[PDB]
């Protein structure tokens, strides 16, 4: 296998002289080919808060990350790492990493505490932010980082350990490791524009980013954004596949199987994916960057054959009530999760889960309201069942009424007491 | 850089059998050879 | 270059045949005819006495199928199109489509009283109430096999970058619990490198000819090698363990008196405590034809036997204290799994206590003959381990009259001490 | 493609020759002649207080072997023959076949005190006691590699549909424990000179050998000639693989570099901190029969970027920054190890105590050391971040009296909140 370095979002130059290495919520990262030297540029999307800067480049760094306090870089061949805070009263800092015959560094990453370096022959390499060397490990071959605060997630893959992840934290006391080499349900790449990009992304990982609320996202060469939810026990914990990106491209091309729109990942935050549209011939984004847009995390219950039937695209009720009681209730789950471990981030998410548990009871609704327009007892019942507020057990009580269904207002009224009696 | 072993040895400062043996086989050595 | 293929548990081949099966189970069997290329699918029972045959024409081309106690759930693993059908009728037959992405299949489905499941060759893991309303959507490697039990599911993966691997879960009421979570399953793969062989593995390249849970809960599979695998200690994860208690090749090499046959071969359709049922196929092809043979039974046996023994001292008779080595690992087993059971989910059937005796009665005495077996050869180590093995203390006095007649004053002492150790509790 | 072959511990091919090497490791050797149609095997151990050599002629010509301290056990893989020799003799020799398919080996064997473990090419896992009596059968991935240290076994699986994977147990008199199973190994394996080839035809793992430290940690030493060892074993959720020697880093250093090659370590043991190993010189990459004395290699972090030691060295020595990482971060795995080691399994030898002592005094003083070049940069947070790392107390106050030499008053004042803190 090839092992090429990997940084978040980053593209090929593509016979082209410029190209991106890393974008984020922060801004993003490029690089020209300046004859033998190279020119880098750093740009933000925040222009308020930080500050484009350039430096010419004799190593040729070709692996970046982008942490909010600081700039980190890498040489893949020559092993060499080097750090730029943005508070630049902060010092550069420097470190040449000892690199095998043959090895490479494949990825990098930074956070406010800690930096990360992984290589091609799997040696895993740990320094705090000011490059003294806090620790060594070894796993599997390294081909992708991440890292939020304290929390880190890496991908693993060799011809002889298969495709995988390990997700860890830092603890004061000493780390954790949540999943560990764990396999990754992600699909790898199955033409040249496509192969061009393949040549420099063989994993067909576009980027590995953590939620703005701290949970695991990956989204890789099939289009769709994974994320892990109930990473915090991981006897419960579930790759998500919260959105598919052809299927929304689709919807937004009216049904046109379009060759010329695709997405590009910069991050999650909570209902919504920031990302840049990029059109065309190319699957990457181009030199005059688009600017940054937020699709909204829609699950993937749509059938295509039914929605080009009905039918921008407008999608029948049944379905959408589908869709929306699952995402809310996987949503709410990651909300509960977030505020019981870790508190409120924003000051903002306790009104916004009840907002979004009132979502859930409604998509419900909708459905109970199909399912007793069909005159289906059994399955309204079900779906009684899981209705979370007394409002909701209410008003289904009187949709049944008003769908002439007395057995279902009888035993969703014992429902109701079974509920308020405790 | 700063030199710093002094400090380091200050740090780490925190009649034998076999010394009466070398002294012995120092005795006899230099009994035997002088005149 | 590797192709995936729908499976349902203990399904056919057409072959050059148009009748095929798509799925045999415990409660029955399902099979379907292309007539005038579509399909009149036909539901069979082998416990007529409380649920009727039926049959339909199957329009959308079904190639999936799970048959349970509560109802039957089809599947066509290109459209997407998946249907529910109960045995009774007060209960409501539907019908769903499942969105596929561009190059995808359906590849397995599953169904129990209370929960639907499907999986798909990208892995996607789609679940549902019994009325067809998605409860969940989850992604996996790549789902190759599937089954379940009550709120209990057991799923099979396979890929280029994932190898095989299995995940075993159960909805609890607050949230799913993931006991395996694809880890590697120790199965082997067909050797891909015996026409007829050829014809199957065509079918079925992942070689499980079916995958079902005991009548105790506990997961069960049998793959090319024709063996069955137990996990045992599933309840438990870092301690689980596959146990292979049958090899259906080394029973039927026993049964045909040591004759290398070609020419017979045993179908599963489920373990019952210590007796796999199952449908012995005969001639050339390796999977049964349209009309069944009975449900048919082997006991489960664990490979403790080699040939080159029982080819000398030898329709094959086995040496007794060959023979107790197999008892006693098998109550050994037996015993621990129905203890599990006992412990973790009570008594399913109202009797397993006394079965649970009856084992320890065959454990202690197949231990007891190989007290005998150490004692004739003055093994007084050996002999005095396994009295450290023998659990009731009616064996333990056995044990000692055993030592006496073979005289061993030593394990006299010896076993009296840990029964002085034990009865002073 | 790929081929199942039988292993044991530092065992050899016989190569161009007619005797080899069935294993080594910490309690001796043993070795095979191919004595014409049988096979003459010789038992050799290293303390010969305790245990004395023996011979004997094999007519079934076993290819496997393990050597504990209590007894032998051997193998011959292709036709499931074992045998079990306590070293006393007062306890009985025995003798078993296991059965095994067509095309089915037994791949490696290992024996505990109360335990004997068989794994073959398909994958069944049979035990029996020490005496011989069957106790179970599982089914795992096949297991090409297989160890124990007294009630400790340590296994490595591979199969082409489940990749490179280890288990670990603590199977006792009793409670039985299993801290890990078939979690993934970071091990490297060879690619695909020719005595490189028959070696790896011999060995197709390329596993040098595996074993435990004597504190009882798991280590195993691959094709890249990297000895790696398991750290924080005794609590899965923090577990993880240390680099601790790079052997290849270490001869070309030891060499004085100069491309040095046709010499290569044979790894035996680990004992503390020092790897017992042979050095073997020449073409080919295993022991000769007269067995050379097992050389010692202390362990050594890699952290020695071989551009910069070639650029200073152009008999190679190390810059002193270079040196105080490296003493920093061995002596920080090698605390936690003794000090995981005294809380769970306690003293054995009644000095560990002592010696982890002096450890954290040599872990210390390599902090000093990177602080004082930090300081000499003037860099006052990476210095106050190293400052952080320091344990004793009282070695905290020589930071302060570098950081007044090195004339920064704001890491004099910052060391003093430190000590402040510490002072609780």
């Amino acid at each position: 296998f090839r092992y090429m370095p990997f940084s978040p979002a980053g593209t090929p130059f593509g016979f082209t002289d410029r190209r991106y290495l890393t974008m984020n919520e922060v801004g993003y990262v490029s690089t020209v080919k300046n004859s033998e030297q190279y020119s880098i540029t750093v740009s933000f999307f925040d222009v308020g808060r930080f500050r484009e800067y350039h430096f010419e480049d004799l190593f040729g760094y070709d692996l970046c990350f982008l942490n909010e306090k600081g700039t980190l870089f890498g040489q893949s061949k020559t092993g060499q790492i080097q750090y730029r805070p943005h508070d630049s009263i902060h010092s550069n800092w420097t470190k040449i990493i000892p690199l095998q015959a043959g090895e490479r560094i494949t990825s990098v990453a930074a956070t406010p505490v800690r930096v990360i370096v992984g290589t091609s022959l799997g040696y895993f390499r740990s320094f705090n932010q000011f490059g003294v060397p806090f620790a060594v490990e070894k796993t599997s071959p390294i081909v992708a980082l991440t890292a939020q605060n304290y929390r880190v997630f890496s991908v693993h893959y060799s011809q002889f350990h298969g495709l995988s992840y390990s997700l860890s934290e830092l603890g004061t006391s000493s780390k954790r490791y949540y999943k560990r080499e764990c396999p990754l349900p992600m699909s790898l790449p199955n033409k040249d524009a496509n192969l061009d990009y393949y040549n420099f992304n063989p994993m067909g990982i576009k980027s590995l980013f953590f939620s703005s609320y701290g949970d695991p996202c990956i989204f890789g060469s099939d289009n769709t954004l994974l994320l892990l939810s109930k990473w915090r026990s991981p006897e419960e914990s579930k790759w998500l596949p919260i959105l598919d990106s052809n299927m929304e491209i689709w919807k937004m091309s009216g049904g046109k199987e379009t060759t010329d729109i695709h997405v590009w990942p910069l991050a999650l935050a909570y209902d919504t994916l920031n990302c840049i549209l990029v059109k065309g011939k190319h699957i990457w984004p181009e030199f005059p960057l688009p600017l940054p847009s937020e699709m909204e995390i829609r699950m993937p219950v749509f059938v295509k054959s039914k929605l080009l039937e009905e039918n921008e695209i407008q999608i029948p009720v049944s379905m959408a009530a589908e869709e929306e009681y699952l995402r809310s209730k996987v949503l709410s789950e990651l909300l509960t999760d977030t505020l019981e471990n870790d508190g409120e981030m924003y000051g903002n998410e306790n009104e916004v889960l009840a907002a979004l548990n009132g979502a859930y009871d409604k998509a419900l609704l909708r459905l109970f309201a199909s399912a007793c327009s069909d005159q289906n007892v059994e399955k309204a019942l079900s779906l009684a069942h899981e209705l979370k507020q007394d409002r909701a057990l209410t008003a289904a009580v009187k949709i049944s009424e008003r769908a002439e269904l007395p057995s279902l207002v009888k035993k969703i009224n014992n429902i109701r007491e079974a509920r308020y009696e405790q | 850089d700063i030199n710093i072993d002094d400090i380091l040895a200050e740090l780490d400062k925190e009649v034998s059998p076999q010394q009466d043996f070398s002294d012995l086989m120092k005795s006899w050595k230099n009994e035997r050879c002088s005149p």
